[PDB]
RNA sequence: CGAUCGAAAGGGAGUCGGGUUCAGAUCCCCGAAUCCGGAGUGGCGGAGAUGGGCGCCGCGAGGCGUCCAGUGCGGUAACGCGACCGAUCCCGGAGAAGCCGGCGGGAGCCCCGGGGAGAGUUCUCUUUUCUUUGUGAAGGGCAGGGCGCCCUGGAAUGGGUU
């Protein structure tokens, strides 16, 4: 049975977020004219949210949870997958494969990512996402 | 043949008393006293016996001059380690950390029936 | 030395506070304007001798011109 | 982890071209650079960064008011772009490596065929013989050399290759 589903959380393994982890959002398994390789667009997260503890401040907590994304297409041999699966929602209307033309686009696509990653992170579940691979 | 002697007082052929050939805009040949070979670094895996890329090789104390840029690859371990090792260390280090949670999962499964 | 491909930036460099002198080379096919700033001597390279006359008239008042030959 | 000393041949950032004396020149003069150190007001420019949603207005081009985000960006990758916060601590690299053989590349010198310039022979011959015929450091671009670097793809009728 494949495995690589629009649900998997993978880890990146070459590029410039290697060692990230990111969550597949449209598999393509079976190569593009462009692109003859299996790959998928991901959208993952550069900037890991800090640990935060107790007796700390409320406004202090609200800086240290801080999400940066990323949204990037990668090849499958460059991805590593998991078990791990988030049912997070990103609508494929604004996160899709012609954002990678409009850098505008792209702000928005991470900035989508970045959003609802927060609200995900904020409830305290997919907790095994949003914390760093030490390595 | 216009026959050349050295510039400096060192008339010793050392490892720093290294010359080079130029021809002048006086119609003459000099020595140039070059600067030894710099050398890419060493991967921190201490397996690969090749040396990193996108970084200069110079003298050591020429990196205080250099950029930020020339002197890393924007990677994780990026200008210390090579790809190879890091992403064979990415895996390592997710794989051994899933095998330490079957483990535990393993230990309250053996003590669930005992 | 510093080649400055464009004209444009060639003003700025002659503008310059620290611009101690700009000196013209008239040799063949070629028209040379060099200022000697502060680190570098920029030299502009014109091979359009309309342009190298109409940019003679159009060097700022303040800096000092050494026509050389 | 032992004060301190210990190499004008070891390690050790950074200067070259022309000219100049009766005797000194990478030191004097001229012209080009370069290394290290310094800065409250930080001298300027650039980067950080000036984006979006909602509600109005403006025909629109766009303009005020709120709610947020924003410690950069691109490439599948090797990695690249002019910057691109971060300490105590830790890891690693460079400095920092023997002798010999073979091969390849690049210089300098030598060699051959011509053009110039000036000389030598010429009793006879010799389009002949001799001399000379270029560009520094630093920056940018392109050859050239090397890679135990990456992507596709899967090879026996085994291939590639010195
Ligand atoms: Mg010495
Ligand atoms: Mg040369
Ligand atoms: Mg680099
Ligand atoms: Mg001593
Ligand atoms: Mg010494
Ligand atoms: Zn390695």
């Amino acid at each position: 049975g494949k495995f690589m589903k629009p649900g998997k959380v993978v880890l990146v393994l070459a590029g410039r977020y290697s060692g990230r982890k990111a969550v597949i959002v449209k598999n393509i398994d079976d190569g593009t004219s462009d692109r003859p390789y299996s790959h998928a667009l991901v959208a993952g997260i550069d900037r890991y949210p800090r640990k935060v503890t107790a007796a700390m401040g409320k406004k202090k907590i609200a800086k240290r949870s801080k999400i940066k994304s990323f949204v990037k297409v990668y090849n499958y041999n460059h991805l590593m997958p998991t078990r791990y699966s988030v049912d997070i929602p990103l609508d494929k209307t604004v996160v899709n494969k012609d954002v990678f033309r409009d850098p505008a686009l792209k702000r928005k696509a991470r900035r989508e990512a970045k959003v609802k990653f927060e609200e995900r992170y904020k409830t305290g579940k997919n907790k095994w996402f949003f914390q760093k691979l030490r390595f | 043949v216009q026959r050349l002697t050295y510039r400096r007082r060192l008339s010793y052929n050392t490892a720093s008393n290294k010359t080079r050939l130029s021809r002048t805009p006086g119609n003459r040949i000099v020595y140039l006293y070059t600067k030894k070979v710099g050398k890419a670094p060493k991967s921190a895996c201490g397996v690969c016996p090749g040396r990193l890329r996108g970084v200069r090789a110079v003298r050591p104390k020429v990196l205080m001059r250099l950029s930020k840029t020339k002197k890393h690859v924007s990677r994780a371990y990026g200008g210390s380690m090579c790809a190879k090792c890091v992403r064979d260390r990415i895996k390592r280090a997710f794989l051994i950390e899933e095998q330490k949670i079957v483990v535990k999962v393993l230990k309250a499964q053996a003590q669930s029936q005992k | 030395p510093r080649k400055i491909e464009e004209i444009k930036d060639f003003l700025l460099t002659a503008r310059r506070k620290d611009a101690k002198s700009v000196k013209i080379k008239k040799n063949k096919d070629n028209v040379k304007f060099k200022v000697r700033c502060s680190r570098y001597l920029y030299t502009l390279v014109i091979t359009d001798k309309e342009k190298a006359e109409k940019l003679k008239q159009s060097l700022p008042p303040g800096l000092a011109v050494k026509e050389l030959k």
